[PDB]
RNA sequence: CCCAAGAGUUCAUAUCGACGGGGGGGUUUGGCACCUCGAUGUCGGCUCGUCACAUCCUGGGGCUGGAGAAGGUCCCAAGGGUUGGGCUGUUCGCCCAUUAAAGUGGUACGCGAGCUGGGUUCAGAACGUCGUGAGACAGUUCGGUCUCUAUCUACUGCGGGCGUUAGAAAUUUGAGUGGAUCUGAUUCUAGUACGAGAGGACCGAAUUGGACUAACCUCUAGUGUAUCUGUUGUCCCGCCAGGGGCACCGCAGAGUAGCUACGUUGGGAAGGGAUAAGCGCUGAAAGCAUAUAAGCGCGAAACCCACCACAAGAUGAGAUUUCUUUUAAGGAUCGUGGAAGAUGACCACGUUGAUAGGCUAUAGAUGUAAAGGCAGUAAUGUCAUAGUCGAGUAGUACUAAUAAUCCG
RNA sequence: CACGAAUGGUGUAACGAUCUGGACACUGUCUCAGCCAUGAGCUCGGUGAAAUUGUAGUAACGGUGAAGAUGCCGUUUACCCG
RNA sequence: CCGACACAGGUAGUUGAGGAGAGAAUCCUAAGGUGCUCGAGAUAUUCAUGGCUAAGGAAUUAGGCAAAAUAGACCUGUAACU
RNA sequence: GUCCAAGUCCGAGAGGGAAAGAACCCAGACCAUCAGCUAAGGUCCCCAAAUAUAUGCUAAGUUGAAAGAACGAGGUUUGUCU
């Protein structure tokens, strides 16, 4: 069965509850010429997609005046103690205005 | 994906700011090329001072890319500029500097001159 | 490492002489090619 | 296109053979002894029997 | 290719599709029993299942629902009043549809819509 | 060597040193030998194996006979092997056991039917022309299919538009993943053809 | 192709070769005027291909003025491949950047009942020149209607009838036919052999790409006139609240199933036989020599197998297991549906039934419903992770799948 | 080769559904096509033409021939009807 | 009425309302008049009229042909040349 | 191909042969006949008649229809001189 696969084939992670609006920091284990160290990508969630055990979400930052985007699958053998600042307080599901739009102004609302 | 008539962004202190793509190296009727990947250019700005000149034609490799390219874990990368770096005669990088980050790709093709002087990787 | 090309003859059946068969094995195994 | 040749009675015959008509699947109901249609409603007598039984008593 | 497409577009838009399921919805709330083709009431008995559904329960948001769908302050208080408390209990199937042959302008094959707790003289088996 | 298996579903899993893998689900059942072909009646050695059980009901007397010269009764898919690894013999039965953990496989399965599909889908065909520049109803023609006079006829084989439909398809050595056996998994890696619940036959 | 004066440091034939000669092909310009003027539509480009080898690349060799690497020339070989732009209506041609390569040609200078009309030969106007003039130019420029519902055959798909020698339900052998045959870069062998140095391999073994193709929707991305939400104008539900109609789906933000690529996976792998150019063993005719006359060993992406798909209407109509031996096995009509499909056809089910819908739950989409309370002067926020939907999944006969008939 | 001064010569602000070359924005024009809606089309019920037509049970290859063959010669292929 | 037709063409003048609007434009409605004299299934290929497309942005083509883009009111500001 | 001269044939001409050819070879059709002899050309089968006889050549499927070169060669049979 397809769900006694996913639940079994699949080690399931401990990541605390987020999703659109929330800032987080997400601490990757990056691989080099023989040897790991862990790295840390700071940004706001833009979506999460899926069902589960093949769910991503995405999260975006501004490197200087670039902004970057990345894509993680939650369940990667990689990711390690994902890390929560702000918290939430949109209006969407999938807030992708945030992408094409910058400045002082549109950074984030705060939760009350 | 840049491809032939696609207009980037020079991203280094070699005195270029928007240069246009002529051809994607590393095949017949190669269509696309992705971070890590060399085309030939030729230089439409050149910055008053610089150390290039408008209309030369050059190669350079992709580094940042607006399409969301995926890696082997799974993971995708994506930027927010078609940007590009200019290379010399040989396999080597001209300047001394990268604005903004790079791709982590630039590294399994040995490009450690571009890769060890970016802010970011 | 380095491969080994083991060149044995055998009486082939179609015609009656001695034809011959080589291929490239490892070093430590045309021991047992040239027994068959 | 224009046709080149009239066509014959022989060739416009054969090609009249899948042109037949097709006879309905007609039922008997063992009530009413009344023909209808196979898995269709009939109406006998101001009313409407369907398996046996009367759906619709227009009487 | 349709490989999943569950809805009949009955040849017309997408507002004088909802517009006629709309219109039958409460003529056959009003009168138990309507005469349409066969495609049409198939359609018809979707789109009223779950109407009838929610009339179970009379609460002020279920009577906007389903005002929303029928249109017709009239076909609202007909489905609340009396259907409802007729149907009753039932887990499910609150219609049934039967062929009475065919028409005669263009010969479309024809349906008896009904609702099943309103006719008393038919049981199927 | 050979199986009879159901598709269930695609998911994705991720390998013990990194990378993520797409994988595909074929609840592999328990296939029952049902007649060896030997090669003194016949004409050749191989033997057929059923999959799924059917009842009483649809079943034919011709299958019921059939099927009582041996073990479990008439089945759903019916398919025959040949060149297998282990001599068996009537009755017998075959889980999942064959395949092991890294082999290759090469299922064959039945794709979806897209119906009648004109030129541009089936074959590739690109439009006649541009769009606007005077293109009058050819954006998506075949254009010519033959030559003048010479030879004054089509060729046999020209591409034109059909049912393209769902023909059998194998997919040449996928990797097999999970071999769980208490549950026919059979996890392999990459696509099938056909769609969900559909039979696949898994030789190795 | 024949002869070879020479050129090639000396040496005619590594390479080129004058003065002369002998032929093959019918792709150029011609000669003839043989079928068509009660019409054989003409250049260029697009789509679709197919064929020859007089081979551009990949494949196998001979010679060399071949140390190695790069070369030159010739022989065998048609399986696959053979790029994108600037100028010009262009064919052609020049140029720019790549590639292993950017082949030569035929098919009415392929293809206009397949497309365009940019050029050329329609009517308007102007320039240069000729003619007194009307007018003309292998001189130039702007504009200027491309008709037809496919009868026969030829193709791509799908069905009905009958026959296979009594009839059915399945699984298959294979006489054959079709499809795919591409190739780069890096590493080790090895800076080894060779070379005074520079430079730099044969053979063999791995890693990873480009183009093409098939399947699939787990990921990314598009659509998604099922669905959810926000908002504008006006009309309607008697009024407020709340909703509905129309305005491109009114607009805007998302979006499951499905369909797709821009996504994922796989493939062109390996192994035989007979060979082409070519390389050898033994050996005479011809006491020697000689790969050949007898007999043997190697030899290419070419051919036959091999890989995949179809295939007994293969009338030469095959074989096996089981059932029934004439209103028997069994098939069909009709109905519920489809992951099947233009219509036929195919597949599952038809009450001793989970085939479709409804209902009960849920994966999931959207994003916090309506009524009421609280805070403010109000717009608004909160109690309130809720409402609506659920093209998917599971369980339940509530609804529809008859109690007919036909062939055998 | 072969402009030329009222069959006017040289310029010219404004104007032009005029012709020609270039730049920005913008986009399916294209790389490279993909998805959706209605009408036509497809099946069924009713009415119901026309152009065209010597008779036809109307194959392929090589060749001959008024010099480019469905009908001729030799070989090959093809169950009947949609 | 004039066009052979119960024909998507042409036919002088007068009255010609409300909301927003300068407007007789434009969207929805008044009074009033119509649903256009063949329909039903299904949701192939393909054509006609439309909608949306990730990255690039004329690389298409004889040619930016066709689409997309700017579009209202009120202010700031506005070149060569003549 | 074209323009003359000496003949024949088609034109205006059937029949037989070269597989099919207006002219090439034989041969000038008053009818009817289930009679015989011959011309060109042939006698293994398609398809009438020799798997007939005597002598020699070819090893190339040359050839069995028509039609080929300059220039090579230690293929073979045969005559003379030497």
């Amino acid at each position: 069965l397809l769900k006694f696969v996913q639940n079994e084939f699949v080690a399931k992670k401990d990541f605390p509850d987020f999703g659109a609006g929330d800032t987080i920091t997400v601490f990757y284990e990056i691989k080099e010429g023989e040897k790991t160290r862990t790295q840390f990508f700071k940004g706001v969630v833009i979506q999460r997609r899926g069902s589960g055990t093949t769910e991503t979400f995405t999260i975006r930052k501004m490197s200087g005046a670039i902004g970057v985007e990345r894509i993680f699958p939650v369940n990667l053998p990689a990711l390690q103690k994902i890390e929560i600042n702000k918290k939430g307080a949109v209006r969407r599901a999938r807030i992708f205005y945030f992408r094409e739009l910058t400045g002082k102004k549109a950074k984030i609302k705060d939760k009350l | 994906m840049v491809q032939q008539e696609s207009r980037l962004k020079v991203a280094d202190n070699t005195g270029a700011k928007e240069v246009l793509t002529i051809r994607v190296l590393g095949g017949t009727k190669r269509r696309y090329a992705s971070v890590g990947d060399k085309i030939v250019v030729s230089i439409k700005d050149a910055t008053p001072n610089g150390n290039v000149k408008k209309g030369a034609v050059s190669t350079a490799v992709v580094v940042r890319t607006k399409k969301e390219v995926r890696r082997a874990d799974g993971s995708y990368i994506r930027f927010d500029d078609n940007a590009c770096v200019l290379l010399n005669a040989a396999g080597e990088m001209r300047g001394t500097r990268v604005f903004g980050p790079v791709a982590r790709e630039l590294r399994e093709k040995q490009f450690m001159k571009i890769v060890s002087l970016a802010p970011e990787v | 490492k380095r491969l080994s090309k083991a060149i044995k003859m055998v009486k082939s059946p179609k015609t009656g002489a001695y034809i011959f068969v080589e291929s490239i094995m490892a070093p430590e195994l045309v021991d047992e090619f040239l027994k068959k | 296109a224009h046709p080149k040749r009239k066509t014959s009675k022989t060739r416009r015959d054969k090609r009249r053979t899948h042109y037949k008509a097709t006879v309905a699947q007609i039922a008997t109901c063992p009530i009413t002894g009344e023909a209808h249609l196979y898995h269709r409603a009939y109406w006998h007598e101001g009313k409407m029997y369907y398996r046996g039984q009367v759906v619709i008593d227009k009487s | 290719m349709r490989h999943g497409k569950k809805i009949n577009h009955l040849s017309r838009q997408t507002g004088h599709r909802k517009a006629m399921l709309a219109n039958m919805a409460c003529s056959l709330i009003e009168h138990k029993r309507i005469n349409t083709t066969v495609a049409k009431a198939k359609a018809l008995k979707q789109f009223v299942e779950p109407l009838i559904t929610k009339s179970k329960e009379d609460t002020t948001h279920n009577r906007r629902i389903v005002f929303a769908y029928l249109r017709s302050k009239y076909a609202v208080t007909d489905l609340f009043r009396d259907v409802a408390a007729k149907v009753g209990d039932r887990p499910g199937g609150y219609t049934r549809i039967i062929k009475v042959g065919n028409r005669l302008g263009d010969n479309a094959d024809m349906a008896m819509i009904e609702l099943v707790d309103f006719n008393e003289l038919y049981n199927g088996g | 060597s050979g199986l009879i298996g159901k598709k269930i579903g695609m998911t994705s899993i991720f390998d013990e040193n990194g990378k993520n893998i797409p994988c595909t689900v074929i609840e592999a059942g328990p296939c029952v030998v049902t007649q060896v072909r030997t090669n003194e009646v016949d004409g050749y050695e191989a033997l057929q194996l059923g999959f799924d059980d059917k009842n009483e009901k649809h079943s034919t007397k011709a299958a019921l006979g059939h099927f009582k010269k041996a073990g479990t009764v008439a089945k759903k898919k019916v398919v025959e092997f040949q060149d297998f690894a282990a001599a068996q013999a009537l009755g017998d039965l075959i889980d999942v056991s064959i395949f092991e953990e890294g082999e290759f496989v090469d299922v064959q399965g039945v794709s979806k039917g897209k119906g009648f599909q004109g030129v541009v889908k089936r074959h590739g065909f690109g439009g006649v022309g541009q769009a606007t520049h005077g293109q009058h109803q050819r954006l998506r023609a075949p254009g010519s299919v033959g030559a003048s006079s010479y030879p004054s006829r089509v060729f046999k084989g020209m591409r034109m538009a059909g049912r393209m439909g769902g023909d059998n398809v194998k997919v040449q050595n996928l990797r097999v993943l999970k071999v769980v056996a208490e549950k026919n998994l059979l996890v392999v890696k990459g696509c099938i053809p056909g769609h969900k619940n559909s039979y696949v036959i898994i030789q190795k």
